[PDB]
RNA sequence: GCGAAACCACAGCCUGGGGAACGGGCCAGGCUCAUACCGAAGCAGAAUUCGGUAAGCUCGUCGCAAUGGUAAUUCAACUUAGUACGAGAGGAACCGUUGAUUCAGAUCAUUGGUAUUUGCGGCCGCGGAGCUAUCAUCUGCCGGAUAACGGCUGAACGCCUCUAAGCCAGAAUCCGUGCCAGAAAGCGACGAUUAUGUAUAAAAAUAGAGGUAGGCUACUCUCCUGUAUCGUAGAAGAUGGGCGAUGGUUGAUGAAACGGAAGUGUUUUAUUGACUUGUCCAUGAAAUUCCAUGAAUCCAUUGCAUACGACUUUAAUGUGGAACGGGGUAUUGUAGAUUAAGCCUUUGUUCCCAAGAUUUG
RNA sequence: UUGAGAAGCUCAGACGAGUAGGCAGGCGUGGAGGUUUGUGACGAAGCCUUGGGCGUGAGCCUGGGUCGAACAGCCUCUAGUGCAGAUCUUGGUGGAAGUAGC
RNA sequence: UCUAGUGGGCCAUUUUUGGUAAGCAGAACUGGCGAUGCGGGAUGAACCGAACGUGAGGUUAAGGUGCCGGAAUGUACGCUCAUCAGACGAAAAGGUGUUAGUUCAU
């Protein structure tokens, strides 16, 4: 409790992280992504040549305990347009999408079995009825705004989680003028969007989130800073926890799924450090609001090998397919 | 459009009063319009009124008047003193007033 | 003199205090007062003497924004403690800038208040929201852009009321009448 | 379930001043060792010292941020450069690296244990998961304003002159910033949903501005407030005849445009409806015969949670969930059993349920 | 002109804090003598009342309700005669408290 | 002639003698409060006015007239810029601090 800032720590009533800042954009930049909901898939060790000039570990191999995270893509079904006022900054009016998933419908819901499934039901008549409006709506945007914002979700379904309700936060389309930032939303809308388009590998990302509750310690939300990405795994990807040096194909998910989540299907991220909560909880990746020029987000990252050995346990072998001829013919 | 209006409008400022005693069978009214005390002098002796509403209607009619009349006045910004048949109440200061013409001696 | 029953007063160049007294007395006269502009309202002094005058304040809730600056001063000029001062101050409404629902209205001055016939000429004053600009108030910039954007949609509309008012201008000395019975001057 | 007694003028937020206590009643208000920075000093440089500055150490769904706390925090070495300085040696600013911390942020992957898998093999030998760690692995700020401090330029003092005008440089400080909350009595967007004329919009200087007009250079006029301008006549405004406008005043709907900020109102009208005191007439209004006028919650589920609720999904006929039957699984351990319990997971099975009530205009 | 409760009526002027203390006149209570050729089961006394009135006041008169057997004004006599206090006396009853607890 | 109560002081004024770190102390002189409310003095028992039946009207005292607050955001001159004014002892002085300047030198 020295840190008088977070006194008096409060758990964050909101499980999700809330990106309170977002980076600066400007005209020049292209129109693009900061925030990408994910979830903790968990955490490995692996090793890695330490690449930096003038460094004592100069490409050198170390191990590096790392955090690895679970990042479905990013459909969007809304954009907010937020008007600047002497006040403050007042949303001037959202437009969501003429068909939504039942995923994003399930999270207006408290449950989805019990009600007549009427969220945003005549909202889409009106939609499709009439475009007009909704393109009222969008004009009314375009020349009346400074902020733009797209109002998109989770997959729950693609993730193995008894998670129904879809995670949605807003996420600025940073770059380009009002108008641009509308033209995409408008071109990308009810489509998925996948992190590793928002994230270069080598981009600067401070994940933000809320962490683990403790029997007021726990469910803080926390942004940590300085955690530089790796690699950005897909999903159908069975090469991504085998990099040019560990050519064995493997998946990051260990051999009975990851210790307390589960078994990673979709596209996976790569950081170092912690993240605030356990496995299998909502984490918030953005990009940094300040640009980091240290050599840490400098260096190129050119990882070694993955380990997938069962965390859970003690486990002696990251793969079972090598596992099975190492050792002996099983008696079954 | 242009309703009647043959009086002149005028507000309840506060009774007459030192800085910790009041005296609330004088009032102090402010004939708007009115900016000095010389000014005052055609405003004396005339009829004013504090117009106001009950909810309850007594003879098919809400509204209830109290009458009174203009004596001095007080100050050198043309405020005046008026005194009531019943003393206004406290809650009127800042409300309006009706100041009319008559008794007349134009 | 004549009364209104809600004024709009532009606060652009008025003394903090003297503009406050004038409203805190119409306050209590049952009128009802909206100060727009309360960003320029300006005050007698250097700003480094306000700045620690200030300064010596942030040393309750210390509201940084210039319209609750002025609302400050009103209300420490009203019996805020019985009801009488309660419904006083709930009668003012101070803004910074110009809002549209007062944009179109008549803004009136207090000549008692004006910074131009009340301060010696050559005299350092500060502006409110100048000042406030460096105490934690972080709109200073987006009000200055509403107001130029406010001011050249202002003098559009002045331009087409100057032009329709030529019309009846011209029109004026053209009829007979004008001229047949000016005697009254008129 | 049975059940006291002490005590009891009345009360119950502070801050000051109130002389005698006065706060509980009254009156006015709220509710600088080091280091960072530089300056001076022979201070050769290193080593640094001192000087200050400096307290850092209805139900929801999704957002905005008024207000607070607070971005880190304490210091180093190598590189820099093994060199500017310096006879040389020792050792420069700045750069990167290695860091040592504190505190905070995390997580149990690495890490060691604790460990109700108290699981297992022989009370022991230990222990997976989970959690924890200066017991582990780790991550951790900003740009300006300026202080001291020294300036440049420039008056008074034709110059000079950190300064009186101005322009500055310069701080672990301050403010911003970032983070942490979020005004229970802040706000926005979005979804579903049982009186007396209440008459007037430039901006701008004021120590000059605007209009007006010519082709920013030359013009002119006005200001000197609104005691202005618009509007105003009728049994509050009648009935007709008109003439004259054949216009004006508007109501009614049918409308398109504009107005984000808090646009919620400005116009443009299209047609129709009437009114018209614009100039006139003919009747009429009085004896009141002097003022009174469908969702959500509970619920079950749920652990992701832990004073208590809260918290957290699921859950109201289908990836339906909940349970097991398990598999996988590692553990201990000599292969076996537990086999997810905060290990994963199930083309397996059955159960219940197209809920049960409550709340809600 | 009737205005002689001569203890009445009437005219005029001045004046008005007040502790200790001094003085005067009044209000109320129990009982006694006299009186009101007094009031009362067609309702005495008592009590209740945001009913009305009188007096500077102590107090007094009265309406309504309740009630059920006695009671009052005037002159005089008399005294166990007037309460907010005495860590007063007796009785009733509260907050603390459904608390401490058993 | 006889007959109740008082038979403390505080503060203030003046006078005072010595004092003596300096303050102060000591007496005396005189009234006010002590028996006394009222307007002002932010407030307050010693300060400024004023001493009291119940009221209507008028006019003032002391003090006030930007707002709280009744009453001129009055008039006519000036002084003051503070980056702690002012408003109601380190205090002596210093000031490339002013304002008015005077005087004397050229």
């Amino acid at each position: 409790h020295g840190s008088l800032g977070f006194l008096p720590r409060k758990r964050a009533s909101r499980q999700r992280g809330k990106v309170k800042a977002f980076p600066k954009d400007d005209a020049s930049k292209p129109v693009h992504l900061t925030a990408f909901l994910g979830y903790k898939a968990g955490m490995t060790h692996i090793v890695r040549d330490l690449d930096r000039p003038g460094s004592k570990m100069h490409k050198r191999e170390i191990l590096e305990a790392v955090t690895v995270i679970e990042t479905p893509p990013m459909v969007v079904v809304g954009v907010v347009g937020y008007v600047e006022t002497p006040r403050g900054l007042r949303s001037l009016t959202t437009v969501w999408a003429e068909h939504l998933s039942e995923e994003v419908k399930r999270r207006f819901y408290k449950n989805w079995f019990k009600s007549k499934k009427k969220a945003f039901t005549k909202y889409a008549k009106k939609y499709a009825e009439s475009t007009q409006s909704i393109n009222r709506e969008l004009e009314r945007i375009k020349k009346y705004c400074s902020v733009v914002r797209v109002l998109a979700h989770t997959q729950i379904r693609k993730t193995p989680l008894a998670q129904k309700k879809a995670h949605l936060m807003e996420i600025q389309v940073n770059g380009g003028s009002v108008a641009d930032k509308v033209e995409w939303a408008r071109e990308h809308f009810e489509k998925t969007v996948d992190i590793k388009s928002t994230f270069e590998q080598n981009e600067m990302i401070d994940v933000i989130g809320v962490t683990r509750g403790k029997g007021n310690a726990g469910y803080m939300h926390r942004t940590q800073l300085n955690s530089k990405i790796y690699r950005i795994g897909a999903g159908d990807d069975a090469k991504n926890a085998s990099t040019d040096f560990d050519a064995t194909e493997k998946r990051i998910t260990p051999m009975g799924g990851f210790v307390r989540y589960g078994v990673v299907e979709n596209d996976f991220v790569m950081l170092n450090g912690a993240t605030p909560g356990p496995v299998k909880r909502v984490l918030t990746l953005r990009k940094s609001l300040l640009t980091h020029t240290s050599r840490k987000a400098l260096e190129p990252v050119s990882l070694k090998w993955i380990d997938t050995a069962s965390k859970f346990g003690h486990g002696r072998f990251q793969t079972p397919a090598e596992a099975k001829q190492f050792l002996g013919t099983l008696k079954k | 459009a242009q309703g009647h209006r043959l009086y002149v409008k005028a507000k309840h400022l506060s009774f007459q009063r030192s800085k910790h005693v009041i005296h609330p069978g004088t009032s102090i009214v402010k004939i708007e319009g009115c900016d000095s005390k010389e000014e005052a002098q055609f405003y004396l002796g005339k009829r004013v009124c504090y117009v106001y509403k009950s909810s309850k209607a007594v003879r098919g009619s809400k509204i209830r008047v109290i009458w009174g009349t203009i004596a001095r006045p007080h100050g050198n910004s043309g405020a005046v003193r008026a005194r009531f048949v019943h003393n206004l109440p406290a809650k009127t200061f800042g409300s309006s007033l009706r100041v009319m013409l008559y008794p007349s001696n134009i | 003199s004549e009364f209104q029953k809600v004024v709009v007063i532009d606060a652009k160049g008025h003394l903090l205090g003297r503009l406050a007294s004038v409203v805190a007395k119409q306050l209590l006269g049952g009128q009802k007062v909206v100060v727009v502009r309360c960003e320029e309202l300006n005050i007698s002094g250097h700003f480094f003497r306000n700045k620690l005058k200030y300064l010596a304040y942030l040393r309750a809730f210390h509201f940084r924004a210039p319209s609750r600056i002025f609302q400050k001063a009103v209300r420490g000029m009203l019996p805020h403690k019985t009801a009488r001062g309660q419904a006083a101050l709930e009668h003012l409404q101070a803004v910074e800038g110009i809002p549209p629902p007062f944009d179109k209205q008549k803004r009136v001055v207090v000549p008692a208040a004006l910074r131009v016939l009340r301060l010696k000429p050559g005299r350092k004053y500060c502006t409110v929201g100048r000042l406030s600009s460096e105490v934690g108030w972080k709109y200073n910039d987006i009000v200055a852009k509403l107001e130029e954007r406010r001011k050249v949609k202002s003098a559009a509309f002045y331009q087409a009321k100057l032009a329709k008012q030529k019309k009846i201008a011209s029109a004026k000395e053209a009829s007979p009448v004008n001229q047949k019975l000016s005697q009254f001057g008129y």
